[PDB]
DNA sequence: TGCGAAATTCCATGACA
DNA sequence: ATTGTCATGGAATTTCGCA
DNA sequence: TGCGAAATTCCATGACA
DNA sequence: ATTGTCATGGAATTTCGCA
């Protein structure tokens, strides 16, 4: 404060104030003659308030805040004080966007077997067709084989009705779903435990986590659209057609249809493949086991030039999910309890609850 | 001659009438000839209409080259013939009064009638709800002749529901004197 | 058809059918023994129908269609016939996504002078504040200097009221706006002609074209949000504050505030810059003219590895703007009349009207 | 001594009452001392409240170091003093009965009164709508003393509305005998 | 005529419905 | 008949203070 | 043992609310 | 306590038919 500035005036040296400039008094304030002009050197006991005043004009970031201050003042290491304040501005921290991207996506292993893992999700509301508004899509992780059920609501009860019918064929080890009301209800939890089925949930607001089924939704909608061009949108009666159509369509990267992956032999549908006509069923299942293990699997892509990956103990912020108009897009800072994988973390939210959360719904808190 | 395969032939038949369960009276039974795999569909009648409705569900999963049946009214109607022709399915009939399936299928059809009978006694009206577990049972039952269950032959993997108890399947003495009580 | 296939059976050579394979008759159909197995060679008069049947199962693209056909058939240059059909499938052409990106964006020149060009746009609806729901934002292209007016509707009339007040200060050469009801009405056209103001419109559904003002909208909303944290959203009374705050904020890339760009001297606001205290106003305006011409200007970025740029006469399709559920996302093909610039084109739409359109709202029709 | 600048001093004053136009009676006049640039605001009264409302609009575009005025009630109120103090604006008063501006400002204030008078005759009630064009006129008027208009001094560029006709500004003989008819 | 550290510049990221 | 923009904060690069 | 052309593979693009 | 996916159609690369 006034101690430092005094020693300075009588020509002595203080660490931080370069010796080659002339420091004087004028109008009752300590000034210095810098290349850009004459600036006031405020006492250290005043500087926080100055930085705060400059910042608060428009809640500016580093450079835009500095440039204001620099108009009137100079002192050692100005930006350090600016950054100190930016890191303490609740309002900036929870309103500003991030400027660091997420780390590169994971490509989880393909389920080893049919029925190892189902991915389920709803599509809708669709235009009413026979009183139905939604479609339950169930996609076997290994094969891609898909089942379609029309519903009136994305409800637990309609989910249960459909899956009772599907699981007539086989019971899955795991069913993966997002956090829809339908899937997280305790009635649905019971229904699964009853059958030795383990429930797995996506992190919230991250449909990529259900990518297997989401992507299938795309094809389902795309084929429905084509079939309905120039007609009224009576989709109910096409669900079965679409199901069959898609389960028997080739994935050019794999060179197999989901049907083939599930059964190792085409049924009596158009253009059935015949290559195994002369093998026994047992010879056929043997070639199937081999085809199943050798399927193409993609790798994690390169990180973008400015991504971040979560560290235990880091201050990070969760995106507000459904932010009201003119309200912050981020929650208050919170801490990384566990790095589940490089794209998934548990955080303690200051309330504080444990939340499992995608890094896509996080930013690293700025300025530490 | 080419070896037998799943979807080569479906054997279909009705069972019933049964005691009403959720408004349903009959069960359409579909058994794949090669695997012995079974699908069951509840209907309200042994009609062509109910058959078509039910087979539409099944045939939206997989389509057989041939459907075999006796000469039931529902299966010999020209509507049912149209339906099959549309899907490129050859229809096949056993001569009247002489049902011929195959050893495997007959034995499977036998298991079905008996397993049903066993579970309908005690709760003759709750069968609709049990159809799913009935099928899982049937389809994860070990075949003496082949070393494998229908599940295994159909999908080429073990199942997550193995039915480790080759079950009694016979009527216990309690159910014998109380099955003669329900039919009184 | 049967002519060709006959010559072939008796062992003669036809262009396209390789001579080293054995071609025979069996079950009344011409077959061939290829490495993968025995395939039927249908007569040419049958092939269109085959390709069509395969394609129609799920309306598949090239490879997925080929793979079906290949199960049963072989003939010369199969994919050429497949592609022929894909190019003729109305349903595929108007439902499928594009897989070619737009060419790199243009960075139009900064308007030379204040008042050369205004960019205007509405923000809202916002939570009601004193019966007001919208904000008219007017941004001078050269300076960034911005004016804010609260309205009850994004209407022509409220637009006119506001601009009468703004143009008290100065009349602009050009006003650029998007295609909002407010700006395209004939009443607004009249109001502008009355003042010798030229109206310029963005292409439709392309807010990037109003990027100057859109981007300012961001800052306006961001500052409003920060100022309103923990209070009810009474924004009406902050508009003036925000206006002033932003017009006096530094752009770190430019090193100037919009105020400075407009007037060459700070007014009596906090942290006013003083560097020109000793110049005459005329000396000051002279340094301003020089600062105005030397401002940083960005360049067109590199094209992505798979972009397209429009060619006169090309078949292209316009995106459906507000497509109903389960309806195609693209209009029928149409032709490029004029390439206005590499990112803007006039098209004849088959009705056919002339439409001026951003390439971001176009895909090149596939398969020619 | 540092050279004079825009925003160094604003000279303010009221004109009126005038004939009601859209419910308005007065005009607050703001003239920048250095440039001669003029802003006009319609008010319903020469009150502190109306002044604050109007200056809030102006001072959200640019803030003067000093506001000069006579000793009008609206300008000497302690409310108006609070307002200025909040914005770091020094208030300045001409001694009572002795208005002192500057040559430039007086001449500008004269032009305003005369230009108004000229346009209010014929349409004494439509002035509200004409305020915008009145300002453009005033601000694109060539200054004999400086080689430049206020627009040019304020912004450092030519304007898109040059007022090429240095206008009559005097009352034509028709308006002289019909301005004495409106005040009858 | 070169070092350590501070200052400035660069620029990917994301958001304007 | 038209066309993206720019605050932001880590990192990369340049400049500064001193010798 | 090498050429032209066809076949196959690669992979950026975009869409699942 | 969890995690993107894959049809698509030009282009790039490989294979094929022939010699
Ligand atoms: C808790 C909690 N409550 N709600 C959510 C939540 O996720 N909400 C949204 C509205 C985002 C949502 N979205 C999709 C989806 O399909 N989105 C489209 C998409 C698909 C794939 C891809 F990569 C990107 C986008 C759903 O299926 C879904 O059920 N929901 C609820 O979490
Ligand atoms: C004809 C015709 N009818 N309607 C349109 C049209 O444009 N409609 C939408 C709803 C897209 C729209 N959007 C924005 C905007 O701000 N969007 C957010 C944004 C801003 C910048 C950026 F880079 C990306 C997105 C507007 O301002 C606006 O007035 N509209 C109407 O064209
Ligand atoms: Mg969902
Ligand atoms: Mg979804
Ligand atoms: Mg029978
Ligand atoms: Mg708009
Ligand atoms: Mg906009
Ligand atoms: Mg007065
Ligand atoms: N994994
Ligand atoms: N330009
Ligand atoms: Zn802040
Ligand atoms: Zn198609």
């Amino acid at each position: 404060l006034d101690a430092e500035l005094d020693q300075l005036l009588q020509g002595h040296y203080i660490k931080g104030y370069p010796k080659q400039y002339t420091y004087f008094l004028e109008d009752g304030k300590v000034k210095v003659s810098r290349p850009e002009g004459v600036k006031i050197i405020p006492p250290q006991s005043d500087r926080q308030k100055i930085v705060l005043q400059a910042h608060n004009l428009a809640h500016t970031g580093r450079e835009a805040t500095l440039l204001k201050i620099a108009n009137l003042y100079w002192w050692p290491n100005m930006r350090k004080d600016v950054v100190k304040q930016l890191g303490r501005c609740q309002q900036c921290l929870i309103t500003n966007a991030s400027n660091k991207a997420s780390g590169p996506i994971l490509r989880p292993d393909r389920p080893q077997k049919p029925f190892d893992k189902f991915f389920i999700d709803y599509i809708g509301p669709l235009p009413p067709s026979q009183g139905y508004l939604y479609v339950l899509v169930v996609v076997d992780g290994m094969t891609g084989f898909t089942w379609l059920y029309p519903t009136k609501a994305p409800s637990t009860s309609a989910t249960v009705k459909s899956l009772n019918v599907l699981t007539s064929i086989a019971i899955p080890k795991v069913i993966h779903s997002d956090q829809g009301a339908a899937f997280t209800s305790s009635t649905f939890a019971e229904w699964a435990k009853e059958r030795g089925i383990h429930l797995e949930f996506s992190t919230p607001y991250h449909p990529q986590s259900s990518g297997k089924v989401e992507r299938k939704n795309s094809d389902i909608k795309r084929l429905l659209t084509k079939l309905l061009v120039g007609r009224p949108t009576k989709w109910y009666d096409l669900l079965p057609v679409v199901q069959l159509a898609l389960n028997n369509t080739y994935s050019p990267v794999l060179k197999y249809t989901p049907h083939q992956l599930l059964f190792g032999i085409d049924s009596n549908t158009p253009f059935a493949n015949q290559d195994t006509l002369d093998l026994t069923r047992e010879e056929e299942l043997s070639l199937l086991q081999e085809i199943r293990t050798s399927l193409y699997h993609p790798s994690t892509p390169p990180a973008s030039s400015r991504s971040w990956s979560p560290v235990v103990g880091q201050l990070v912020q969760e995106r507000v999910a459904r932010p009201a108009s003119l309200r912050p897009r981020w929650h208050k800072p919170s801490t990384v309890l566990k790095v589940l994988n490089p794209r998934t973390v548990v955080i303690l939210d200051h309330l504080g609850n444990n939340r499992t959360v995608s890094i896509d719904n996080l930013k690293p808190t700025s300025h530490q | 001659d080419r070896p037998q395969k799943p979807f080569d032939k479906f054997f279909i038949d009705y069972i019933g009438p049964l005691p009403p369960s959720q408004g349903y009276l009959y069960v359409l039974v579909v058994v794949d000839g090669m695997t012995g795999f079974t699908w069951l569909y509840p209907t309200k009648a042994p009609s062509t209409s109910a058959t078509v409705k039910s087979l539409n569900v099944l045939t939206s999963i997989a389509i057989p080259k041939v459907i075999h049946s006796d000469q039931g009214a529902a299966f010999t109607s020209s509507t049912f013939a149209e339906w099959a022709k549309e899907r490129g399915i050859h229809l096949e009939f056993s001569t009247p009064y002489h049902p011929q399936s195959s050893g495997k299928v007959e034995r499977k059809n036998s298991d079905i009638k008996r397993l049903l009978t066993k579970l309908l006694v005690g709760r003759p009206t709750k069968w609709y709800d049990l159809l799913p577990v009935v099928q899982l049972a049937l389809n994860n039952t070990y075949s003496p002749v082949l070393k494998y269950t229908p599940h295994q032959l159909l999908f080429g993997i073990d199942s997550n529901t193995p039915f480790a108890n080759q079950d009694t399947l016979d009527l216990t003495r309690e159910e014998e004197l109380s099955l003669l009580q329900e039919i009184r």
